[PDB]
């Protein structure tokens, strides 16, 4: 069975190369993949080096905000609106970028739900040294979610498929929101 | 103090 | 010159006679308050004083489990039971009992979620003066929900239609579960 | 540590 296929990506670096049954257990996880623009919406059909995804959303989106600081507070504003609506936004800290996303579903037809997440725009191995930590304050109740970061590599629709992230839905985000407004706070640090 | 950013949504 | 009403329940032989402003403060504390049964399902009928409560839940109830502690795991046996279920302990500190509640519920089909929530054998003030924590620990993640104390008079149906408790869906739940086990962490603490 | 109490499913 030492038939060793190449991988994909080595046309562009990859030097590994591995058994037939292998492969599409390797090529999505490799670090030589190319990047789709992380950006959560579905629109956009972008690719390129890690290193030229920052360089494409202050282009492509500079539209979306950026905050420096391992401890701000994400500001999600008019929560109420009725639809799949979602908010964006960029927090630097630590040498690096983290993109903080806020997406309001409607996961089973008759129940709506808010699904905030964090990813690192760095590799996997990177996104193991951080932790993040959201928290939802209202009053004398809060409900914190915590957990690392994604690569953006993994990308995050998986997890907020199986609901690893924090998940509430409006009832309660009710309790939280000031003047149609939630506040989440982020830390983030390091291990 | 934490900073504070108010960001936008989008449909 | 003031008008003063009877106390709601003087009808149960109070003889207190109270401006509107001030009817609230003592209706809640008014020992002629009555009771229904804390425990969860509509099964018992009992109802009685504040103080015939604690003996009442020791008397016809003894599954119940109790605990001495300020700090404990109530550890939610065999999470996976398809349907409704009921896990339900009690945990006495601070010259209190406290009874905690998780709760498997389909109310939307195909949509299980879990409820868990606090409540203190006691009346509103009473549960004012502290605060539980209910937190859930996985692999390098944890969620962990703060509040005061519900009370036994308030029940919690509401606080679980409001989802105003910690609240989280099963494949959340197996990132927290332990050989078909859920350890929820627990602290009670004073203010 | 804490202690712990395993506690079983009603109806
Ligand atoms: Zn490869
Ligand atoms: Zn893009
Ligand atoms: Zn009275
Ligand atoms: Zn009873």
């Amino acid at each position: 069975n030492s038939v060793l296929f190449p991988c994909k990506y080595a046309s562009s670096g990859c030097e590994i190369t591995l058994p037939h049954t292998e492969k599409a257990e390797h090529e999505e996880l490799c670090e030589f993949r190319p990047y789709s623009c992380p950006c959560p919406g579905a629109s956009c059909k972008w690719q390129g080096s890690l290193d030229a995804v920052m360089p494409h959303l202050m282009h492509q989106h500079k539209s979306i905000t950026t905050l420096q600081g391992e401890d701000i507070v994400f500001l999600a504003t008019d929560i109420n609106l009725p639809g799949a609506v979602d908010w964006v936004m960029m927090q630097s800290c630590f040498g690096f970028h983290f993109m903080l996303v806020l997406e309001k579903q409607e996961k089973y037809d008759g129940h709506q739900q808010f699904f905030a997440i964090v990813q690192l725009i760095g590799t996997r191995k990177q996104a193991e040294n951080f932790a993040y930590r959201l928290e939802l304050n209202g009053h004398r109740r809060r409900l914190t979610w915590e957990a690392t970061p994604r690569s953006i590599h993994e990308g995050i629709a998986t997890a907020i498929m199986n609901s690893d992230c924090l998940v509430f839905d409006t009832s309660i985000a009710q309790l939280f929101a000031e003047n149609g407004n939630l506040g989440i706070n982020v830390t983030i640090s390091m291990c | 103090l934490r900073p504070v950013a108010m960001v936008r949504p989008t449909v």
